[PDB]
């Protein structure tokens, strides 16, 4: 406890380059473990279109795939558009 | 060949006015009268050539944010970066940045 | 109508140049209380055409016992890769639009240094073999840390393409973004050009001086463009060019001021300051930057 | 000699580069993907020797399809004849061949 | 081994969509969302069959029914629209974000009629 | 097969001749290893990108790394070599023998 | 079609190999070879990989051949076999070069333990002793 | 005095602005009065191909509008 | 759309190809006109070099190095 | 060097060697050729000296060639195969550059020459290392190729191996470079039973990495690098001279020896495979190696030479550092041949 406040405070003098070096690489590695829009971040690279979204031959059995772009089945960006 | 012709016309602009440059003053008469080997010098340079070898990896990065695999990425980058981190401070601690 | 652009292009580089050495001239004079070249002409405007009709003029002192071939390629070189160097950036639109044009630049500066090295080692002398590969040691060591900033940067850009540059500073400067790395920047392309503080070094000698002083004003203008970015308007483009000239002048002006106030460095003193104290700032920021966009899902677009 | 510790293990080390037609960033397809799709499957589950002996049409389309040796020889056996007639004289390029035509989108 | 079919050029004759780059792209919103059905059909077609010589009647239909799209543009809105693709073709990215007042313009007035 | 791999081919055949020479300079020797390297990077740059193979553009990276790394490796046994003889002529490795 | 440019640069590429491969005078032997990974880039940048071309042009050039001088002066037919699609809205090259990290986890792995076991390497080599 | 000075940052000014100015104009005049066409990710390309198809004098900044559709 | 296009111009230029082959082919005596040289009858997607055999300099240059050389 | 160091280069080398083994990717085997001879150097040269920098030298220079041809050879099959895994080869021209590249990392004759000067200028330890484990990854991708190799280049390879090795072996009086000969012909012996059966080669590799590892130690053991340093041997510790004759008689096939098992066990699986005049010229060639054991014995423990007065010293001093395994080895290179049908597990 005190060791390590006097051995920070020793570093802080005349070293100052290297403890603002580790201290912004360990709060960089840290934190995206914590923050929540990493998840956002996930998301919207995967709501980003970069190829043909090939249709599907409808059988009668597919509900949840939307028959027109307009309709209200699929994926909403809704969300990306908030923020 | 936009770039060729613009290369070439470089070069030759260059050559043509280092060739006057050189000539002008040359048609008027005139009287027209080791061992060391240092190793640090060599050490930096295999240090730089080792470092950029690690830069030309760490590169590709920009396109590397759009993967869906962001967690992987992100954790590969600092991969890459703590072993630079590590390389230099491997070098720094034996005396190897010494003049 | 390509041959024009091109030559559009260079002649203004090389006027801006042998103009600046007055500039330069003229404010080290008046930093240090007195008046720089005001006699040739009306206010020095003719001291660049005086020096370079007397570089001209003046016999090139050839060693006549070391080997002609690289004593001549090392200022072709050394030329071509400055001329060379204008072309990918964007003001605003680039004469040649390239994809990846920042890994051009960086080749770029990366060939510089085999002017200096076929240089020293054409010289036919010892002592100028070991300045030029002090120099290249210092070029190459600090061509690192570029490099590593740039990338870090760019990060925040999407792509290494410059024209995208602008579209990324068209609500504010990436100075406010990263300033720390802009510091660094601007202290890895002082000691690029061998400019003071990190200054410890008639044709051919004029045309390595045009050289490294467009190399000069490439930085700043690299600098400008990466670090204060200008608002572009399609339908008036002029506006832009004056506003990036602007910004590329007080970066050049600021380079003069800089060498003007301060002594200079020893070589394993910059050596030192290089790889204990940017380096480890540079990865440390390299990993921030890595990870700022993830944390705050603001990644950049293109892909 | 080849301790197989992947399968074993299930961990797909270095599998994934190992052919064209798996897993490419963004769906991008090999050019021979689909040659090299019928040639894996011809082969699969049945051995060295009888995959050479029996699947060795897969292989040659696969083949032909990577180094393109027989459309080239094709070509230039066109060519060769086509500049051999226009040397006599007996044949003249049609307007499609020559820039005149009308281009479509 | 074999001969390789191919249509003759008959069959591949078809009133052609005329019109360049920013004007499809000035439509291009209201085009997916209007012709969208044979579009479908034909994509579908395509990467089913993986054949070109087995999609030329979707072909033609999605060439008409653009042609269609088009026509009624042209009977309706002619002018915000030509304002709107001369807006997108100015620009050399043509981006939707330099004048979505004229974006806004268009999509009113087609909004309006059709 | 195209005549550009050929010629590729040929350039990787005579860099691999001239590092088996010996005239002199182990300096050359490197030289031509890294030749031998850079033939090797556009031939697999361009077999790799000619099948449109995409998941392949990262090895010629991982090999121009490695292939430095083996340059930097051969660079400093040259430079002990030579300070411990003063030059780095091929025959001064002629004190083991078979 | 001028004049088959890649086999030009192909063939200039050779006769720079024959040029340095009779290894005369180190330095020229380097000369010639810095013209012949010019040419290779050259090459690489015409037929479309632009990243990897600028990788050699960059990394091999400015590094190694550099540092390879530097040691050096402290001593003494086609377009036949291209594609005929489209690529879509990005370069086919520059994304499965970026894949290294989504996808080869295991590359990166051994190509970072090789760099720092070949930093250990040269510093143990160069101490002397 | 220090505005003794100007001259030869003016000059400079005027070097630099020949360059940008120089290179927009080059374009308008280039590309029939327009901004030219930036192409990357070969889709882009593949647009000016067709517009240069479809405008029948082998130039792609010349637009063929609605009123080509009869 | 533009995929439509792009089929019927590569199939147009496939079958224009055809025919001139056709008319140079005659007096060959084992040539066969439009032979295949893959066993299976799927269809393969041409390379630059079948489309662009027979036309002008200028436009094969275009079609290969356009894009590449476009800056 | 440090303990640290030297410990985790040889981590990396050993990794290197079981990252060429495990993996099903050229470009994997690849990166750990490159990895095992990155690390391997400064093993080389842990004792500097001139010599262990010029063997250092020679080693990486022949290495790093051998890993490009191995490289163009890759880059071959890939070109007239999209294939990356390692299974046939599917060129003919790329199997011979294969092949090559893979027997100068092995030294396989007439690419033998580095190994006896390699193994004079590094240690006893080095050498050791370097004819103990940088075999068993060249082997392995043989192996995994055996379908793939031309059987007369992989044999006249073989043969040439075995001849060179039994003859240089005659001239030699440093050990090391006996050692280096022994392992070029144990190496040609191995390397000519791919093309047949597998499991007869890996046999052998086990075979000769106990004998080679029991030889290496016992030279560890008693301080020697020459004919006659080894013969001072008797004075001081005559069991390790007896263990040692025992050893070299092992090496030469003498049954009923274990160095008779893999002699036997290839020549039979020769013969079921309809070959009778190489294994019978194999036989008779290799009564060249066993002439120099004998001779080395007969210099070693069989007579008693003439020893010095400063051995009255040595005799009060006990071997301090004692390495474990070396009873083990020693047991298995030469009391093993009774479990001979052990093999079939495919070891
Ligand atoms: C099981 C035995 C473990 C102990 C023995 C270790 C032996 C030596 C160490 C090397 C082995 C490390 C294994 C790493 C192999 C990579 C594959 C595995 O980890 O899965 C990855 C999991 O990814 C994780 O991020 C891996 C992180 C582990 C790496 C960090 C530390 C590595 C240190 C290894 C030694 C290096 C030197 C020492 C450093 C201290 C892949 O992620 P995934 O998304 O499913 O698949 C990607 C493909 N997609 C695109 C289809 C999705
Ligand atoms: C001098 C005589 C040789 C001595 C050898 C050293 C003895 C000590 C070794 C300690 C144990 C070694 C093996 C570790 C135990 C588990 C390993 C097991 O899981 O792996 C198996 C591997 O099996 C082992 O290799 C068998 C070990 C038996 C070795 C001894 C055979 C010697 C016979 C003749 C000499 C008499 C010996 C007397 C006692 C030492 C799986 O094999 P697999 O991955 O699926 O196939 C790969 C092999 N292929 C490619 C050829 C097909
Ligand atoms: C930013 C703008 C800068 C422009 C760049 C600089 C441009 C330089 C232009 C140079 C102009 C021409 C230089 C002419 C003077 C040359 C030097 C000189 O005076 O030499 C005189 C020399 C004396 O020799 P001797 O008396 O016989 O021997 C005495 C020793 N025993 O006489 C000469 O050789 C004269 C040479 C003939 C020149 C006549 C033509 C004039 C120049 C035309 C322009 C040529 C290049 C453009
Ligand atoms: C000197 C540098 C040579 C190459 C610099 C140009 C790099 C570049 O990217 O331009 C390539 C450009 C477009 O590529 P992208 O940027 O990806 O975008 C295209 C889609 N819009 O097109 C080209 O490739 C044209 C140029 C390629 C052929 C010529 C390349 C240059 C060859 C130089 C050889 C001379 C070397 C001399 C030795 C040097 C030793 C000091
Ligand atoms: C855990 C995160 C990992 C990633 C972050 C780091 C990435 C990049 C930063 C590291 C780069 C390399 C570092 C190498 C360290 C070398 C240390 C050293 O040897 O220097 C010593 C001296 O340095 C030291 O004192 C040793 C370490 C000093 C302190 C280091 C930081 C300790 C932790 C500080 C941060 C704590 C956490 C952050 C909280 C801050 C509050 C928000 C000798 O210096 P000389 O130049 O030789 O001087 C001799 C003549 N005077
Ligand atoms: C919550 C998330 C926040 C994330 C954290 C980020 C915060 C970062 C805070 C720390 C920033 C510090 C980094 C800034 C740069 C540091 C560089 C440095 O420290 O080096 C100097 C050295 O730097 C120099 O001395 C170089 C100066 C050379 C002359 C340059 C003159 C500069 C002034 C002219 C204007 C500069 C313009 C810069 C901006 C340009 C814009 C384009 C220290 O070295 P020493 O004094 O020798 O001490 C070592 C022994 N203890």
């Amino acid at each position: 406890a005190g060791r390590i406040a006097s051995f920070l405070k020793n570093a802080w003098a005349k070293e100052p380059v290297l403890v603002a070096s580790f201290a912004i690489g360990g709060l960089a590695i840290i934190l995206p473990s914590l923050s929540p829009y990493t998840n956002y971040a996930i998301r919207i690279n995967r709501a980003t279109p970069y190829n043909y979204p090939v249709p599907l031959r409808d059988d009668g059995n597919m509900p949840d795939v939307p028959s027109h772009p307009q309709d209200p089945q699929g994926p909403s960006l809704e969300w990306l558009k908030n923020l | 060949m936009n770039i060729m012709l613009t290369l070439l016309t470089n070069v030759t602009l260059a050559s043509l006015l280092v060739l006057i440059a050189f000539w002008l003053p040359q048609l008027n008469a005139y009287s027209e009268k080791r061992l060391p080997f240092s190793m640090k010098f060599f050490l930096v340079a295999i240090t730089f050539l080792l470092f950029d070898l690690e830069i030309a990896l760490l590169l590709p990065l920009p396109w590397a944010s759009q993967t869906n695999n962001l967690k992987t990425m992100l954790t590969m980058a600092l991969f890459l970066l703590i072993l630079l981190a590590a390389s230099l401070a491997y070098e720094w601690t034996q005396k190897g940045l010494e003049w | 109508m390509f041959m024009i652009n091109i030559l559009s292009l260079i002649i203004p580089i090389l006027l801006a140049v042998a103009f600046l050495t007055l500039v330069e001239r003229k404010v080290l004079g008046y930093m240090q209380l007195r008046k720089g070249p005001n006699v040739v002409g009306p206010y020095g405007l003719l001291q660049p055409i005086a020096d370079a009709l007397k570089l001209f003029t003046k016999e090139p002192l050839r060693p006549a016992t070391s080997s002609i071939s690289m004593f001549i390629i090392a200022p072709i070189l050394a030329l071509s890769l400055a001329l060379t160097m204008w072309v990918p950036l964007p003001m605003p639109y680039p004469l040649i639009n390239m994809n990846l044009g920042v890994l051009f630049m960086l080749a770029m500066s990366s060939l510089a240094v085999y002017s200096i090295l076929w240089s020293g080692w054409a010289s036919n002398s010892k002592y100028a073999l070991i300045g030029a590969l002090r120099a290249v040691a210092q070029t190459i060591s600090y061509e690192v840390t570029l490099a590593i900033i740039l990338l870090s940067v760019l990060l925040m850009n999407g792509s290494y393409t410059l024209s995208t540059l602008i579209t990324t500073q068209e609500h504010i400067w990436m100075i406010f973004t990263s300033w720390p790395l802009a510091m660094m920047w601007f202290i890895s392309t002082l000691a690029e050009t061998n400019r003071a503080p990190f200054d410890l070094t008639a044709g051919p000698f004029a045309m390595f001086f045009m050289a490294e002083y467009a190399n000069i004003i490439m930085m700043n203008a690299f600098t400008a463009i990466l670090f204060l970015g200008a608002s572009h308007d399609p339908h008036t483009p002029e506006l832009y060019t004056i506003n990036f000239v602007l910004k590329t002048l007080a970066l050049t002006i600021t380079f003069l001021w800089i060498r003007a106030s301060y002594p200079r460095f020893r070589y394993d003193q910059l050596m030192h300051l290089l790889w204990k104290s940017f380096l480890p700032l540079t990865l440390a920021l390299c990993m921030w930057h890595i990870s700022l966009p993830i944390m705050t899902a603001s990644i950049p677009p293109q892909s | 000699p080849f301790f197989d510790v992947q399968k074993r293990l299930g961990l797909d080390l270095d599998r994934w580069m190992t052919i064209q037609s798996a897993e490419q960033p963004h769906k991008i397809p090999g050019r021979c993907h689909a040659f090299e799709k019928e040639w894996i499957e011809c082969a699969h589950g049945i051995g060295g020797i009888r995959a050479e002996k029996e699947c060795k049409i897969e292989f040659d389309d696969f083949v032909e399809c990577l180094l393109r040796q027989k459309t080239m020889k094709r070509l230039s056996a066109i060519k060769r004849q086509r500049d051999k007639l226009i040397k006599e004289g007996k044949y003249t390029p049609p307007p499609h061949h020559l820039g005149k035509e009308d281009p479509r989108p | 081994p074999g001969i390789v079919e191919l249509p003759t050029l008959e069959d591949l004759k078809v009133q052609e969509v005329k019109v360049s780059s920013s004007v499809l792209k000035a439509a291009a919103h209201h085009y997916g969302a209007q012709c969208d059905k044979p579009n479908k059909e034909f994509m579908l077609c395509r990467w089913e069959e993986k054949d070109p010589r087995r999609c030329l009647e979707e072909g033609k239909l999605v060439n008409q029914c653009a042609l269609d799209f088009f026509r009624q543009i042209k009977r309706h809105c002619a002018e915000p629209f030509t304002e709107y693709w001369t807006c997108i073709d100015y620009s050399g990215l043509q981006l939707f974000r330099h004048c979505r007042k004229q974006q806004a313009k268009f999509d009113e007035c087609v909004l309006d009629k059709l | 097969m195209p005549l550009v791999y050929m010629n590729i081919i040929m350039a990787f055949a005579i860099a691999l001749a001239g590092l088996l020479m010996y005239r002199s300079h182990l300096m050359s020797s490197l030289l031509c290893l890294e030749g031998m390297m850079l033939s090797l990077f556009i031939m697999s740059t361009l077999i790799i990108l000619n099948t449109h193979f995409t998941l392949a553009n990262m090895m010629p990276i991982i090999l121009l790394v490695f292939a430095a790394c083996e340059a930097a490796l051969g660079l400093s046994l040259l430079v002990m070599v030579s300070n411990t003889y003063g030059t780095d002529y091929v025959q001064n490795l002629n004190l083991l023998q078979c | 079609m001028t004049m088959y440019i890649a086999f030009i640069l192909s063939t200039i590429f050779v006769i720079g190999f024959v040029g340095f491969s009779s290894k005369p005078s180190p330095i020229y032997g380097g000369l010639g070879l810095i013209v012949s990974g010019g040419v290779g880039c050259g090459i690489v940048l015409n037929f479309g990989g632009s990243f990897l071309g600028l990788m050699v042009f960059l990394i091999y050039l400015g590094g190694m051949l550099v540092v390879f001088g530097y040691t050096t002066a402290m001593a003494t037919g086609d377009w036949v076999i291209y594609d005929t699609g489209d690529s879509g809205f990005f370069s086919e090259e520059a994304m499965g070069i970026a894949a290294l990290y989504s996808y080869g986890t295991w590359l990166v792995i051994v190509t970072g333990w090789s760099l720092l076991i070949g930093v250990v390497v040269i510093m143990e080599i160069t101490r002397g002793n | 005095m220090w505005f003794e000075i100007l001259p030869g940052i003016a000059v400079m000014a005027a070097c630099l602005f020949i360059p940008g100015m120089a290179t927009a104009h080059i374009h308008k005049f280039t590309n029939g009065g327009k901004e030219k066409r930036v192409a990357h990710f070969s889709y882009q390309w593949n647009l000016m191909e067709r517009d240069r198809r479809i405008s029948g004098v082998n130039r792609y900044h010349v637009t063929k509008g609605l009123e080509n559709i009869d | 759309l533009f995929q439509a296009e792009k089929d019927r111009r590569v199939l147009q230029m496939l079958r224009e190809n055809l025919e001139e082959e056709a008319i140079i082919m005659k007096d060959v005596p084992d040539w066969k006109v439009g032979e295949s040289v893959f066993h299976t009858t799927r269809w393969v997607t041409p390379m630059m070099g079948e489309l662009y055999g027979l036309r002008t300099n200028e436009e094969i240059l275009s079609a290969t190095y356009g894009f590449i050389w476009y800056t | 060097m440090n303990p640290i160091i030297y410990t985790t280069l040889i981590m990396t080398v050993m990794s290197g060697t079981m990252l060429v083994m495990i993996s099903s990717h050229w470009l994997l085997i690849w990166i750990g050729f490159e990895m095992n001879l990155l690390a391997m150097i400064p093993v080389l040269m842990k004792n500097f000296n001139p010599r262990a920098t010029e063997a250092a030298t020679k080693y990486f220079l022949t290495q790093a060639t051998a890993s490009m041809m191995l490289m163009m050879a890759i880059i071959i099959n890939l070109l007239y195969s999209g294939q990356w895994t390692i299974t046939k080869m599917f060129n003919p021209v790329a199997m011979t550059m294969m092949t090559m590249a893979l027997a100068m990392k092995l030294g396989l004759s007439p690419f033998h020459f580095w190994v006896p000067e390699v193994t004079q200028g590094i240690s006893l330890q080095a050498g050791l290392l370097l004819l103990t484990w940088q075999k068993l990854a060249p082997l392995s991708v043989l192996c995994q190729i055996s379908q793939s190799i031309n059987p007369n280049l992989m044999l006249t390879m073989a043969m040439l191996s075995i001849l060179i090795g039994g003859w240089g072996g005659l001239n030699q009086t440093q050990l090391r470079k006996i050692m280096a000969y022994s392992s070029i012909a144990h190496m040609g012996w191995m390397t000519a039973v791919l093309p047949y059966n597998t499991t007869m080669t890996i046999l052998n590799l086990l075979i000769y990495i106990t004998m080679t590892l029991a030889m290496f130690m016992l030279l560890i053991h008693s301080s020697a690098t020459t004919t006659l340093s080894l013969s001072h041997t008797w004075n001081k510790m005559p069991v390790i001279t007896s263990l040692m004759m025992v050893t070299l008689l092992s090496m030469g096939g003498l049954p009923p020896l274990s160095g008779f098992m893999p002699k036997w066990m290839i020549i039979q699986e020769m013969t079921k495979n309809e070959s009778i005049i190489m294994p019978t010229l194999m036989a008779m060639t290799a009564l060249l190696n066993l002439y120099f054991y004998m001779r080395l014995a007969y210099s070693s423990s069989l007579t008693m030479f003439p020893s010095t007065n400063n051995m009255k010293m040595k005799w009060q001093f006990e071997h301090t550092k004692q390495m474990k395994l070396l009873p083990t080895m020693i047991v298995l290179s030469t009391l093993v041949l009774p479990m001979t049908p052990a093999l079939s597990s495919l070891n």
